[PDB]
Order: structure tokens, then sequence, then C-alpha cells
């Protein structure tokens, strides 16, 4: 019908920009994880020694890592580099969301500030399984056991992301779905400190209809996938709160570690 | 939020 059509248009526009904005799709990640691909299988990192041997191979967008720190801290500086780049990818993606760039700039800031961690978690799920997580465009694979093995507080950092991911991955969402879900997360009218909620909520209501239509068309066998997904989005805010707490700890207790300025902006006065 | 601002105006 006429309204459906506009919502299908939004879904496609969003998928297109998602594909342009983010380097590694869920499609490719799964192909890499299953062993269903023509590419060279990822270098596995499971201890201090394998990290060091694999550091040569772990390029991201043609950026070579720098060639003396303990395992835990080096792992954290890498996840930090990737996060910064993700924030930048998510910001470009947000700008492609119709109506977002017409919002008050201070509110664009606030939506990103609170949205980015939720989205990062969502997109981590695409790269994870029970065994571990793909890194750096899928050239590496870091075992969950290894990450859990790190000295505290770093040992408890990735584990909740894994716990969330095994449950979220059950919904079997694909890239066309995720593209819409991510936009819905960004356009959340209840972020603290927003100035003008109404045009945010109007955009989110279209996005949510687009999401609902998308899930009916793309997963016609899946009963109320839409409702399940919305329940997960609410779990996920609690989980971002725990993570921000853990970084509060890490900033204070681990003085040998420079937290990147972009990330400081985001974590400051958050929960 | 100077960087975020800068990324948004970029
Ligand atoms: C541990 C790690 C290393 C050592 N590198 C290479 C690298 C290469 C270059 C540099 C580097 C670049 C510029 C300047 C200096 C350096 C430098 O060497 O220090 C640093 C590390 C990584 C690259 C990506 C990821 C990654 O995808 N992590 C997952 C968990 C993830 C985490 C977060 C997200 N996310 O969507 O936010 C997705 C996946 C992890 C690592």
């Amino acid at each position: 019908n006429p309204e459906s059509a506009d919502l299908r248009a939004l879904a496609k526009h969003l998928y297109d920009s998602y594909i342009k904005s983010f380097p590694l799709t869920k499609a490719k990640a799964r192909a890499i994880l299953t062993g269903k691909t023509t590419d060279k299988s990822p270098f596995v990192i499971y201890d201090m020694n394998s990290l060091m041997m694999g550091e040569d191979k772990i390029k991201f967008k043609h950026i070579t890592p720098l060639q003396s720190k303990e395992v835990a801290i080096r792992i954290f500086q890498g996840c930090q580099f990737r996060s910064v780049e993700a924030v930048q990818e998510i910001t470009e993606y947000a700008k492609s969301i119709p109506g977002f760039v017409n919002l008050d700039l201070n509110d664009q800031v606030t939506l990103l500030k609170y949205g980015v961690h939720e989205i990062i978690y969502t997109m981590l799920a695409s790269l994870m399984n029970k065994d571990g997580v793909l890194i750096s465009e899928g050239q590496g694979f870091m075992t969950r056991e290894f990450l859990k093995s790190l000295r505290k507080p770093f040992g408890d950092f990735m584990e909740p992301k894994f716990e969330f991911a095994v449950k979220f991955n059950a919904l079997e969402l694909d890239d066309s779905d995720l593209a819409i879900f991510i936009a819905v997360i960004i356009l959340s009218g209840d972020r603290p400190g927003l100035l003008n909620v109404k045009p945010i909520e109007d955009i989110q209501d279209n996005l949510l209809q687009a999401l609902e239509l998308q899930l009916k068309l793309n997963h016609p066998e899946s009963s109320q996938l839409f409702a399940k997904l919305l329940q997960k989005m609410t779990d996920l805010r609690q989980i971002v709160t725990e993570h921000v707490q853990l970084l509060q700890v890490i900033k204070k207790t681990e003085t040998d570690m420079s937290l990147h300025p972009l990330l400081q902006e985001i974590y400051k006065d958050l929960y | 939020h100077k960087i975020l601002h800068r990324l948004l105006q970029e």
C-alpha cells in the first residue's frame, strides 16, 4: 500500500547507508565465523604469545598497529582504537537518518552520546559467538576464554557483551534488519538532557513502523520478533550502565592507560 | 562535546 511503500523506502535507504558506513557486515562476519568463505581464516589469539605473534596481521582500514605493555593494557588500547572508529562510523550513519541532521545540534550530540554504546554492543554481537570475537575486520579472532583470563578489572570487561550477544544472536537478525534497529536506538526521545523531544519521537515512530514492517516481511515465520527485539533494547541500556561503571573504575585504578578524548566526551556525565 | 560537535558538523 501507499504508507507501507514509504516505510519500505526508509528500510532500503537505511540499509544502503549502513553498508557504506560500517566496514564489516553481519553477513561477512558470519561467513568468516562459520568457515563458509574463500578468505583466509582469522589468526586466533588465545594468550600473551599469540597476541604478540598476531599483532603484525591485525590491520583495520589499512592502519598498521604500533610495534612494550602488558597483555591486558595492549588489548584495551586496541579495543579503544576500534571504538573511536566505530563512534565515527555511527556518526556518519546517524547523519543519513532522514530528519536527524535537521534536529538541534545539541540534541544530535546528546543522541549520539547515549546511543553509541548501545549500538557498539549490538554490532559486537554480529562478531561474536560462544567461543570468542572477531577483531579488526575479521583478520583476528580473540577467544572468550583468553579475554576472561585477563587480570582484573579487564577480565570482566568483555564477558557481559558475550552474555548479551548469545541471547541477541538467537533472534537471527540480518543487516537489513539491524540497520533499522540501530536507527531506532539512536532516535530515543528519553535520553537525559534533550531540549526538543517531539521531532525526535516523530522520527523514531516512523523508524519503529519501518522496523516492524521489515521484521514481518524478512522473517514471516518469526512470531513477534519485533516485540522480542524491543525487549532486548531495554535490557541493553542496563548493560551499558554496568559497562560505564567498569570504565569509571578502570580510569581511576589504572593510571598507565590513556583514555582517548572522544571516549572521555562520551563517558563524562553518563549514568 | 567539542569532538562530537566537530564530527557532526563535518
Ligand atoms: C586488540 C586489538 C588490536 C591489538 N588491534 C589492532 C590494532 C591496530 C592498530 C592500532 C592503532 C591504530 C592507530 C593508532 C595506534 C594504534 C596502536 O597500535 O595503538 C591499535 C590496534 C585491534 C583491532 C581491532 C580490534 C577489535 O576489533 N576489537 C573488538 C573487540 C571490537 C571492539 C569494539 C568494536 N566496536 O564496534 O566499537 C568492534 C570490535 C581489536 C584489536
